């Protein structure tokens, strides 16, 4: 259980949570409750493992994305913010924490990767992908490298698989069409081939991580990284003199990064709910807090109109990413593709082709059809074929369900006569296991 | 083999 009268944010540990702790030791000073900041790995995957328990901290920080997922499991709370507080952020960052009619998180930060690169090493940094080769073979005489970043996360060859005309899912008829898939066209076969042909020809490593990419930018041994706002400050420090800039084209097309608007959800299970909304509302979502935060970890561009006039001025300061739940599965395809592709697991062509399937997973047919005529009340569980390739029927939960025996099962002869057995539970979900004691050899 | 290939798939039908 969440404890009462206090609050505990979680925020990933690559955004400028000692800055955000520094707006929680005021909020502490002012209030006398005690907020602690926490930023464990991997958070946007295990904030609904505990949050479905009625577990996890009061603030949860991630970008967008994940936040419709979160809001359709019942773990985010309905924000509140009166129309005056709303008028002071803009419009479209508050269209991308809207989910099925409902705010479900504040908007803090709007955040898209870019090309960052060593002037020292590179003083024009290239305008095309396609050019990148070559320079890397000049910077290799010299034992340097043209271009390290983080290959483990999608994020980060997103904007090149989008380039020539990749996408998630397509917006149709008002709406994400969540069985119109792009990460398997044309556009994203050509970008993750150009990705492979780089490592194919030694221009970049298959297992290159956030780490190797960060500290290869930072001790001036490649020219180039690819990262967003909040990787700024490490740079700044490394006194590698570093300019930022867009993203390069591929085939003449501008790179199109997904974009993120980091987002600032409350636990539905929080009994520090009007605590939580605020410290988000009157002491983060100031200029001050703000500040506060972006002198840690910059955010880049900000959700704030106020703050954001003053943060323009930066030279330094894509399409904005769907909230909708199946971002997820789609983050997970691409990383997945990626990953094999770039490692010769398996070819571009098979990486996507599995790439599309798991982006629509949610989504066999033929069994679905073989018991249509069935008109049953309540509770049930739908047509499913087992993992030996056994069609079960729509059947009424709390009865066991009788299939005969399959005539082959890895190329082997069974009596059809025989049956196996299956429990539609009284739940509506199919018993785990299937007897198939009986089915004779 | 086959009556092999028969007591491997009695393992799998046993789990699954
Ligand atoms: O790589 C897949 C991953 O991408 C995005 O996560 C970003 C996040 O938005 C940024 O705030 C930053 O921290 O880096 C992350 C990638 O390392 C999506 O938001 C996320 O759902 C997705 O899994
Ligand atoms: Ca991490």
């Amino acid at each position: 259980k969440i404890e009462e009268g206090k609050l505990v944010i979680w925020i990933n540990g690559d955004k400028g949570y000692n800055g955000l702790a520094e707006v929680g030791k005021k909020f502490e000073k002012d209030t006398g409750i005690k907020v602690t900041v926490e930023h464990p790995d991997k958070l946007e995957e295990k904030f609904p493992q505990v949050a479905a328990t009625g577990d996890g901290p009061d603030i949860i920080f991630w970008a967008h994305d994940r936040f419709g997922g979160y809001a359709q499991s019942g773990l985010l709370a309905e924000i509140t913010p009166d129309k005056a507080f709303q008028d002071k952020l803009y419009p479209f960052t508050w269209d991308a924490v809207r989910y099925n009619g409902k705010l479900i998180a504040y908007p803090i930060a709007v955040e898209a990767l870019s090309l960052i690169y060593n002037k020292d090493l590179l003083p024009n940094p290239p305008k095309t992908w396609e050019e990148i080769p070559a320079l890397d073979k000049e910077l290799k005489a010299k034992g340097k490298s043209a271009l390290m970043f983080n290959l483990q996360e999608p994020y980060f060859t997103w904007p090149l698989i989008a380039a020539d005309g990749g996408y998630a899912f397509k917006y149709e008829n008002g709406k994400y069409d969540i069985k119109d898939v792009g990460v398997d066209n044309a556009g994203a076969k050509a970008g993750l081939t150009f990705l492979v042909d780089l490592i194919k020809n030694k221009h970049m490593n298959a297992d290159t991580d956030y780490s190797i990419a960060e500290a290869a930018f930072n001790k001036g041994e490649t020219a180039m990284t690819i990262n967003g706002p909040w990787a700024w400050s490490n740079i700044d420090t490394s006194k590698v003199n570093y300019g930022v800039t867009v993203l390069p084209t591929f085939k003449g097309q501008p790179s199109k990064p997904f974009v993120g608007v980091l987002s600032a959800g409350i636990n539905a299970a929080s009994p520090n709910k009007e605590l939580a909304k605020e410290f988000l509302e009157n002491y983060l979502l100031t200029d001050e807090g703000l500040e506060a935060v972006n002198k840690d970890k910059p955010l880049g561009a900000v959700a704030l109109k106020s703050y954001e006039e003053e943060l323009a001025k930066d030279p330094r300061i894509g399409e904005i990413m769907p909230n909708i739940p199946q971002m997820s599965a789609f983050w997970y395809a691409v990383r997945t593709a990626v990953i094999n592709a770039a490692s010769g697991r398996q070819t571009v062509d098979e990486a996507l082709k599995d790439a599309q399937t798991n982006a629509a997973a949610e989504f066999d047919q033929h069994c679905e059809s073989l018991s249509l005529a069935s008109n049953i009340s309540g509770l049930q569980c739908n047509a499913s074929v087992d993992l030996i390739g056994t069609c079960w029927p729509r059947s009424p939960a709390g009865q066991l369900v009788v299939r005969p025996c399959p005539a082959f099962f890895y190329g082997v002869r069974y009596n059809t006569t025989n049956n196996g057995y299956r429990e539609c539970l009284a739940n509506g979900s199919w018993a785990a296991r299937v007897n198939y004691s009986e089915c004779q050899e | 083999q086959l009556a092999q290939q028969a007591h491997s798939n009695r393992k799998l039908m046993e789990i699954i």
